[PDB]
Protein backbone atom coordinates (compact mmCIF):
# COMPACT_ATOMS: atom_id res chain seq x y z
CA UNK A 1 0.00 0.00 0.00
CA UNK A 2 1.97 3.11 -1.54
CA UNK A 3 -0.81 5.11 -2.24
CA UNK A 4 -2.61 7.60 0.17
CA UNK A 5 -5.22 10.27 -1.23
CA UNK A 6 -5.48 13.45 -0.07
CA UNK A 7 -9.07 14.80 0.87
CA UNK A 8 -9.98 17.74 2.30
CA UNK A 9 -12.44 18.75 5.04
CA UNK A 10 -13.95 21.50 7.47
CA UNK A 11 -13.85 20.35 10.86
CA UNK A 12 -16.35 22.69 11.89
CA UNK A 13 -16.63 25.83 12.65
CA UNK A 14 -13.73 28.13 14.67
CA UNK A 15 -15.30 28.82 18.16
CA UNK A 16 -13.61 32.03 18.50
CA UNK A 17 -15.11 34.98 19.52
CA UNK A 18 -14.54 37.95 17.27
CA UNK A 19 -14.20 41.92 18.44
CA UNK A 20 -16.73 44.06 19.84
CA UNK A 21 -17.76 47.50 17.58
CA UNK A 22 -19.86 49.92 20.46
CA UNK A 23 -22.52 50.81 18.21
CA UNK A 24 -24.22 52.70 21.09
CA UNK A 25 -27.68 51.43 19.61
CA UNK A 26 -30.28 50.26 21.88
CA UNK A 27 -30.41 46.51 20.60
CA UNK A 28 -27.63 45.35 19.35
CA UNK A 29 -26.10 42.87 21.15
CA UNK A 30 -23.34 41.20 21.71
CA UNK A 31 -23.12 37.87 23.42
CA UNK A 32 -20.50 36.05 25.80
CA UNK A 33 -17.89 33.36 24.97
CA UNK A 34 -19.81 30.34 24.07
CA UNK A 35 -23.36 31.53 23.88
CA UNK A 36 -25.81 31.71 20.83
CA UNK A 37 -28.71 33.52 20.36
CA UNK A 38 -31.64 30.90 19.40
CA UNK A 39 -33.52 32.24 16.07
CA UNK A 40 -36.47 30.02 14.74
CA UNK A 41 -35.03 29.13 11.10
CA UNK A 42 -36.34 28.98 7.75
CA UNK A 43 -38.15 25.50 8.03
CA UNK A 44 -38.91 26.08 11.69
CA UNK A 45 -36.37 25.16 14.06
CA UNK A 46 -33.83 26.17 16.76
CA UNK A 47 -30.64 27.70 14.86
CA UNK A 48 -28.17 29.31 16.39
CA UNK A 49 -26.18 32.52 15.65
CA UNK A 50 -23.97 35.05 17.10
CA UNK B 1 4.22 -37.99 -39.25
CA UNK B 2 4.69 -34.59 -40.19
CA UNK B 3 2.98 -33.60 -36.67
CA UNK B 4 6.71 -33.15 -35.67
CA UNK B 5 5.76 -29.87 -36.62
CA UNK B 6 2.87 -29.88 -34.16
CA UNK B 7 4.74 -28.55 -31.00
CA UNK B 8 6.33 -25.08 -32.17
CA UNK B 9 3.59 -24.55 -34.33
CA UNK B 10 0.83 -25.05 -31.12
CA UNK B 11 3.30 -23.02 -28.84
CA UNK B 12 2.97 -19.87 -31.27
CA UNK B 13 -0.75 -20.44 -31.97
CA UNK B 14 -0.94 -20.18 -27.73
CA UNK B 15 1.26 -16.83 -27.77
CA UNK B 16 -1.07 -15.15 -29.91
CA UNK B 17 -3.79 -15.89 -27.96
CA UNK B 18 -1.87 -14.53 -25.02
CA UNK B 19 -1.53 -11.29 -27.02
CA UNK B 20 -5.36 -10.57 -27.13
CA UNK B 21 -5.41 -10.77 -23.55
CA UNK B 22 -2.54 -9.00 -22.84
CA UNK B 23 -3.99 -6.50 -25.20
CA UNK B 24 -7.49 -6.64 -23.29
CA UNK B 25 -5.19 -5.50 -20.49
CA UNK B 26 -3.66 -2.59 -22.05
CA UNK B 27 -7.30 -0.96 -23.60
CA UNK B 28 -8.78 -1.53 -20.21
CA UNK B 29 -5.98 0.21 -18.44
CA UNK B 30 -8.40 2.84 -17.57
CA UNK B 31 -11.45 1.15 -16.83
CA UNK B 32 -12.39 0.63 -13.03
CA UNK B 33 -12.51 -2.66 -11.24
CA UNK B 34 -10.74 -4.66 -14.63
CA UNK B 35 -8.83 -7.18 -12.59
CA UNK B 36 -6.12 -7.84 -15.11
CA UNK B 37 -6.20 -11.39 -16.70
CA UNK B 38 -3.30 -13.41 -17.58
CA UNK B 39 -2.27 -17.40 -18.50
CA UNK B 40 0.94 -19.01 -17.82
CA UNK B 41 2.70 -20.18 -21.40
CA UNK B 42 4.38 -23.34 -19.58
CA UNK B 43 1.62 -25.28 -17.91
CA UNK B 44 -0.75 -23.99 -21.24
CA UNK B 45 1.22 -25.43 -23.54
CA UNK B 46 2.32 -28.55 -21.99
CA UNK B 47 -1.18 -29.32 -21.20
CA UNK B 48 -2.51 -28.52 -24.74
CA UNK B 49 0.64 -30.60 -26.02
CA UNK B 50 -0.66 -33.51 -24.40
CA UNK B 51 -4.42 -33.01 -25.16
CA UNK B 52 -16.51 -27.98 -29.06
CA UNK B 53 -18.74 -31.63 -29.37
CA UNK B 54 -20.05 -33.07 -32.38
CA UNK B 55 -23.50 -32.38 -33.40
CA UNK B 56 -26.31 -34.00 -35.49
CA UNK B 57 -23.66 -34.59 -38.53
CA UNK B 58 -25.40 -36.63 -41.17
CA UNK B 59 -25.78 -35.38 -44.60
CA UNK B 60 -25.47 -31.58 -45.26
CA UNK B 61 -28.60 -29.01 -44.35
CA UNK B 62 -28.61 -29.23 -40.50
CA UNK B 63 -26.88 -26.30 -39.54
CA UNK B 64 -23.49 -27.79 -37.82
CA UNK B 65 -22.88 -25.20 -35.16
CA UNK B 66 -19.42 -25.00 -32.70
CA UNK B 67 -19.18 -24.75 -29.58
CA UNK B 68 -7.38 -21.94 -21.16
CA UNK B 69 -7.46 -20.91 -17.53
CA UNK B 70 -7.46 -16.80 -17.52
CA UNK B 71 -5.49 -16.40 -14.10
CA UNK B 72 -5.77 -13.22 -11.66
CA UNK B 73 -2.60 -10.97 -12.25
CA UNK B 74 -1.57 -10.58 -8.50
CA UNK B 75 -1.52 -6.95 -8.47
CA UNK B 76 1.00 -3.97 -6.68
CA UNK B 77 0.18 -0.31 -5.67
CA UNK B 78 -3.74 -0.91 -4.97
CA UNK B 79 -5.81 2.33 -7.44
CA UNK B 80 -9.00 2.81 -4.98
CA UNK B 81 -11.12 2.02 -8.34
CA UNK B 82 -10.76 -1.69 -8.91
CA UNK B 83 -8.35 -1.90 -11.67
CA UNK B 84 -5.21 -3.88 -10.37
CA UNK B 85 -3.87 -3.36 -14.55
CA UNK B 86 -0.03 -1.70 -13.58
CA UNK B 87 0.64 -0.61 -17.03
CA UNK B 88 4.39 -1.15 -16.56
CA UNK B 89 4.47 -4.55 -16.13
CA UNK B 90 1.79 -5.35 -18.95
CA UNK B 91 3.93 -3.23 -21.08
CA UNK B 92 7.08 -5.05 -20.57
CA UNK B 93 5.22 -8.72 -20.53
CA UNK B 94 3.56 -8.05 -24.27
CA UNK B 95 7.43 -6.85 -25.71
CA UNK B 96 8.30 -10.49 -24.37
CA UNK B 97 5.62 -11.84 -25.19
CA UNK B 98 5.77 -10.22 -28.87
CA UNK B 99 9.74 -10.99 -29.03
CA UNK B 100 8.85 -14.81 -28.30
CA UNK B 101 6.17 -14.81 -31.16
CA UNK B 102 8.75 -13.78 -33.45
CA UNK B 103 11.16 -16.31 -31.86
CA UNK B 104 8.56 -19.16 -32.72
CA UNK B 105 7.53 -17.81 -36.29
CA UNK B 106 11.63 -18.02 -37.17
CA UNK B 107 11.46 -21.34 -35.89
CA UNK B 108 8.69 -22.62 -37.91
CA UNK B 109 10.04 -20.86 -41.00
CA UNK B 110 13.23 -22.64 -40.10
CA UNK B 111 11.67 -26.42 -40.19
CA UNK B 112 9.74 -25.90 -42.65
CA UNK B 113 12.72 -24.21 -44.95
CA UNK B 114 14.42 -27.09 -43.98
CA UNK B 115 11.35 -29.93 -44.89
CA UNK B 116 11.51 -27.78 -48.36
CA UNK B 117 15.33 -27.60 -49.06
CA UNK B 118 15.15 -31.72 -48.43
CA UNK B 119 12.39 -32.31 -50.89
CA UNK B 120 14.21 -30.73 -53.88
Amino acid sequence: ATRTLVTASTPGADMTPGQLDYTSRPLDVALQQDGWLVVQAADGAEGYTR
Amino acid sequence: LDAALRFQQEALNLRAQRQEILAANIANADTPGYQARDIDFASELKKVMVRGVALTLTSSHHIPAQAVDLLYRVPDQPSLDGNTVDMDRERTQFADNSLKYQMGLTVLGSQLKGMMNVLQ
